[PDB]
């Protein structure tokens, strides 16, 4: 039996369930990073996005699937009484705090705060903001405020370190290019002498295992 | 104890160690009872435990 | 008593019901088995009986699982399932690589092989090599060892323990991955560097010479001239010493309840 | 071998002993399989080859529903003679009362009528119980003063103990002077 | 309940309203099972596509 | 209808005659006591057997239609 | 009908008769090999699904009609045959066994083998001997276990015929690859070129012929 | 081993020992796998391989069910002389009232 | 061979003597395959080609 | 479930006219609540997908 | 013991090693059976055991 409703509640997220990884996840990061730096070095399809959107996903669990299921937990508590919509609006948005505190660590203060506004003030007479006290507030900013902050906040860090990623790549292009012209050695395209370079050296270095740690201690202690 | 014996599930996640010595296993049993909090009942066949 | 044979059924459609999760990822992930391949009225069906083929407990008394989060049980079922289908898709990737870094030496950077079911970008020699290996993969009766792994991972470890991939080595994946590839390709680079600075030395005495333009005329006929040499250990360099193999479960999973 | 079939195959009018018979005389009979147990009884076990046990089972199921419709019940008139009294009723008028003395035939039929199990014994083999059977309440007796007779109708049987009856009852009577 | 209590109770109208109230219950969860794991199955197969 | 495979009209004559018998003295109070009988009872014979009828054929439409 | 329950179980099983169709049949393997083909000659869209599951499964008639008749004269048959429970489980059961021996003619023993033991431990326990049947005759294996063994026995086979096909077309596209560097347009997109050559190739061998032939020709001597 | 089979069976109209009987005359009888229970009673248990077991179940119920075509309460006719009084009723008509003795 | 066929037939008003002498004088009966029995009643088994 | 379990309520005309009422006015709320929810997440799904 | 035995499907996990001598199978019936955790029964015709 249960209750109708919240049965459509159940069925209707999980048809969201995708978006929502896809847009309010670490697998933002991880997906970028991986091809990014597959871009760098020079070689397409290689790895293919079947092994990099894989690992991404499976990395993603680890973080996420914790707090779900402390959600569920919290949900399914045979001790709890209710009197009015009230009382049970605040018990079921207690609930969701595990994900805010999540979303309100990874992403700005400032840009939360200013779709905090831009959801009300075309309603609003008056200039003064403090008419609240900010311990609510700051507290309570809604789920789609977080929602598109933080999503641009983890482009922004994907793109900060790819940066760094890039540079010896180029180094290496240099030193390839200035070594052809010194030899004189000049009718040769360096690209064909550097791309197996790269590649060996980023493997003889596990560039890979390196780059899944770096990126995993921002979020968990493996051990 | 002369009488076979069965263990509820709640029972079996506790663990035990140490030397024992099974005389008067009875009363063994019962002290046992009330330090590691089961409870256990004997209908004449069988010896049952309980958390 | 009179019910039980209409409940005794529905034991055994939420069973299977439970084991798609598990085995159906599988079948997204290995070559002979996508919907590339195998598609409409078919693929449930066939889906579905291997499940039930492979479920380790009687289908005739109840399920266990009637008192948990429905949810957060799917979600580690099919984070497994996409663990075990990279396992066994390990050696069919390496020679994917391999004809990639092949078709890239050898110019031809624009090539026209398709592929829409896996959405992966595709080259002849990719393509040609990649199915190749799969019917010596089948031919050496490895479709045995797909579903030995299968039922193995019910035994070794269970739904209702919390069943959960070792972090670790998922950590080394890519990077093994990526090392088999480079170290079965090296014999090619090598012969094909080589005669491109055969001709740039040969240059200094006839500056006029396009070395270049001549080294694209010559590099897709060496590269197949040497493949050609080297080609039949590709047999048994796949069909076994890069296969998947059921002992290996040890070490990739553990239960964590 | 594998194949061997077998089953229990149950009677109600004809007998084991009965059945072999037929099997004799049509050629059928087979030593190696014969049917295993009482002659007496209408119930057997039998075991084989599939042909063997699918023809047996079948004859002997249509066989039964044939004889089905035969009755043995073959009713038995008896004419019995009384030597030593009147076959009718008769009435003497007292003073006193109107008083009425029942002949023999009234006398049994009065007791007789309306019994509805078998007729045992008097004091002072599935083909046979099935006739053994027979109820107590159809025989009938009919007085016929011309020679001072009973007709009875029954079985064999009802018969023979009507008779052991009637001879059990008619008795000499004496004779008494009172001065 | 394997040869304990009797058989074959599709008559007595106390019990017969008890059993239809499991007989839906039943068909209704396992119906819903079904639908998850497809859902789930699918997010991922979106997911790794994209 | 025979389930393949599987191993395994007196009255009416008997109420004919007793009319038959009736007609020709319709005054006889042991033909009338008889025939009262005899008719009684084919009566109630036909109505038995065409309810039964109808229930069986109601219950093989009720299968079928749970299906179609 | 003569039986009620008799009729229940026939619209059960006109019922489910798809499913057993597109599982235990060959048409999952024409409708593969058909596939393969148009993923060859590297089209998309044509001919369309509904065109090639067509012929398919009028292919799949010929083959299987045979024993669908003979299962329906089978039980159709009016002489009278039993009595009792245990001669009309033989009978039913007697009855499906020419399916059987057709889905153990085409499956693979190493699976068929696989499928059976797995279910013995799971009914009397791991511990019951690992039969090992290596030199065998299977005792008239469950059909709940021979079933899906014959599926992947099929999906085998039709890839493998599949793979065959591909190699004159592979050989096409990497000449004309070749060619084109030879002669420096590094910009042109082969398949435009190497896709008519593709389809004259096909129609010269003349495929469909061969190959419908071929196929047809594995189910009877 | 694993597959012995073990049945419940109750009579009504057949006693254990006229089934012992039956299965003797047979040749069917087995004394390793004897039928258990009591001689006069109709309540028997018996255990061993499917065969035995199956058709001992299959005889006993129609040789149970056969017997209801069978009438064993025989009635019996006795005749019994009075000595001391006469059978019949009697009507004393005294001159006031009519009395009857049965 | 493998298609011999066979059947249990019984008949209420006619004997099997009675129905031999049919057989003879259509000109069908068949001396190969003749109907197994007793004279007098009317139950009989016979089994050959399917006509 | 109380207007029916209570024996003066399920057998009064009276009674029973309203009941029918209640009935019919839950069954479409409920449904019309599925169906926009439905429509709800159909469009999110229909835009990201494209 | 001169008799069959039966044993089920959750017994049969257990397991043993060691010399045994089967000077009285009876007596060792019953000790092993307190030791291991075990019931048994004796129909007359076989032996089973559960655990
Ligand atoms: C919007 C309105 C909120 C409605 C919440 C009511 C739910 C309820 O009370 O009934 C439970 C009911 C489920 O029924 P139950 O399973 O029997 O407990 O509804 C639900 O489906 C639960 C949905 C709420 C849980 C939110 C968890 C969000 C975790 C974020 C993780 C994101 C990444 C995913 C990782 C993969
Ligand atoms: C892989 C996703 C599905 C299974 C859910 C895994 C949840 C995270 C468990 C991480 C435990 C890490 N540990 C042992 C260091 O705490």
């Amino acid at each position: 039996m249960g209750n109708d409703i919240s049965l459509i509640a159940l069925l209707a997220f999980s048809t969201l369930l995708p978006f929502i990884i896809a847009s309010g996840t670490c697998f933002v990061k991880f997906s970028i990073v991986f091809v990014m730096v597959r871009n760098a070095l020079g070689l397409q399809q290689i790895p293919s996005n079947m092994t990099l959107n894989g690992v991404a996903l499976l990395l993603s669990m680890f973080v996420m699937w914790p707090i779900m299921h402390d959600a569920y937990v919290y949900f399914e508590d045979e001790d709890v009484t209710f009197n009015d919509i009230s009382s049970l609006s605040k018990h079921v948005d207690e609930g969701l705090d595990g994900y805010r505190d999540y979303l309100i660590k990874y992403s700005d203060r400032e840009l939360v705060q200013f779709f905090e506004n831009a959801q009300l003030k075309r309603q609003y007479g008056e200039e003064t903001e403090t008419v609240k006290r900010d311990k609510d507030e700051i507290e309570k900013p809604s789920i789609f405020a977080l929602l598109p902050a933080y999503a641009l906040s983890e482009i922004k860090s994907a793109f900060k370190i790819g940066f760094y990623l890039y540079l010896p790549f180029v180094v290496v292009d240099l030193v390839v290019s200035s070594v052809l012209l010194a030899l004189g050695m000049m009718m040769m395209s360096p690209v064909t002498i550097s791309t197996p370079i790269k590649l060996v050296l980023f493997v003889a270095l596990d560039g890979w295992t390196l780059l899944s740690k770096g990126l995993i201690l921002q979020y968990m202690d493996i051990a | 104890l002369k009488e076979p014996v069965i263990v509820s599930k709640m029972a079996a996640r506790k663990k035990i160690t140490g030397n024992f010595e099974f005389h008067d296993p009875n009363a063994l049993l019962e002290k046992l009872s009330l330090q590691l909090g089961l409870i256990w009942y004997f209908d004449g066949q069988a010896i049952y435990i309980y958390d | 008593m009179f019910y039980a044979l209409y409940f005794e059924i529905h034991h055994l459609v939420a069973s299977a019901a439970l084991g798609f999760a598990r085995v159906a990822p599988i079948f997204f992930f290995l070559p002979f088995l996508n919907s590339g391949v195998l598609s409409g009225a078919p693929r449930n069906a066939i889906i579905i009986l291997v499940a039930l083929g492979v479920w380790p407990h009687a289908l005739n008394e109840a399920p266990p699982f009637l008192s948990v989060a429905m949810i957060p049980l799917v979600l580690q079922e099919a984070a497994v399932g996409v663990m075990l289908g990279c396992l066994l898709s390990w050696p069919f990737w390496v020679m994917h690589a391999l004809g990639c870094i092949i078709d890239n030496q050898r110019g031809a950077t624009l090539s026209s092989s398709i592929d829409p079911a896996n959405g992966i970008d595709t080259s002849e020699m990719a393509n040609f090599l990649n199915m190749f290996a799969a019917v010596v993969y089948l031919q050496n009766g490895g479709l045995v060892t797909m579903v030995d792994v299968l039922n193995k991972s019910y035994q070794l470890c269970d739904p209702m323990n919390e069943c959960t991939p070792s972090l670790p080595p998922l950590l080394t994946f890519i990077n093994q991955v990526a090392q088999n590839a480079l170290v079965l390709a090296s014999p090619v680079v090598l012969v094909l560097l080589l005669s491109e600075v055969f001709l740039g030395l040969l240059s200094r005495f006839a500056p006029q010479m396009n070395a270049f333009a001549i080294s694209l005329t010559v590099k897709s006929g060496i590269a197949v001239l040497i493949m050609l040499l080297y080609f039949s250990p590709v047999l048994p360099d796949n069909v076994l010493r890069l296969s998947f193999q059921a002992t290996g479960l040890s070490s990739w999973f553990y239960e964590r309840g | 071998a594998s194949e061997m079939r077998n089953a229990v195959v149950s009677l109600r009018n004809v007998s084991l002993n009965e059945f072999n018979n037929f099997l004799k005389r049509s050629g059928l009979y087979n030593k190696n399989y014969p049917l295993r147990g009482d002659n007496r009884k209408g119930t057997f076990y039998v075991s084989g080859p599939p042909v063997y046990v699918d023809m047996v089972v079948n004859a002997a199921t249509m066989m039964d529903k044939q004889n089905d419709g035969i009755e043995l019940g073959r009713q038995k008139i008896g004419v019995m003679r009384l030597n030593n009294t009147f076959v009718g009723d008769r009435t003497y008028n007292l003073r006193d009362q109107k008083m009425v003395i029942p002949g023999i035939a009234t006398a049994i039929e009065r007791l007789l009528q309306g019994e509805e199990q078998p007729l045992g014994n008097i004091v002072s083999s599935l083909q046979e119980a099935l006739k053994q059977n027979a109820a107590a309440g159809n025989i009938k007796i009919v007085a016929y003063p011309d020679t001072n007779s009973l007709l009875v109708k029954g079985t064999a049987e009802q018969v023979h103990f009507i008779e052991m009856l009637v001879k059990a009852l008619d008795v000499a009577k004496r004779h008494v002077e009172l001065s | 309940t394997n040869r304990i209590e009797d058989p074959n109770l599709v008559t007595d109208p106390k019990e017969l309203a008890i059993s239809q109230e499991m007989i839906s219950d039943y068909n209704l969860y396992v119906s819903m099972v079904s639908t998850l794991t497809r859902k789930g199955v699918g997010a991922v197969e979106t997911l790794l596509r994209s | 209808t025979p389930w393949s495979g599987y191993l395994d009209d007196n009255l009416q004559t008997q109420v004919t005659e007793a009319l038959d018998k009736l007609a020709a003295k319709p005054s006889d109070p042991a033909l009338l006591a008889a025939y009262q009988s005899k008719l009684s009872e084919y009566n109630l014979y036909r109505n038995a057997q065409s309810n039964t009828v109808k229930v069986f054929k109601d219950i093989d439409a009720a299968i079928i239609q749970n299906f179609r």
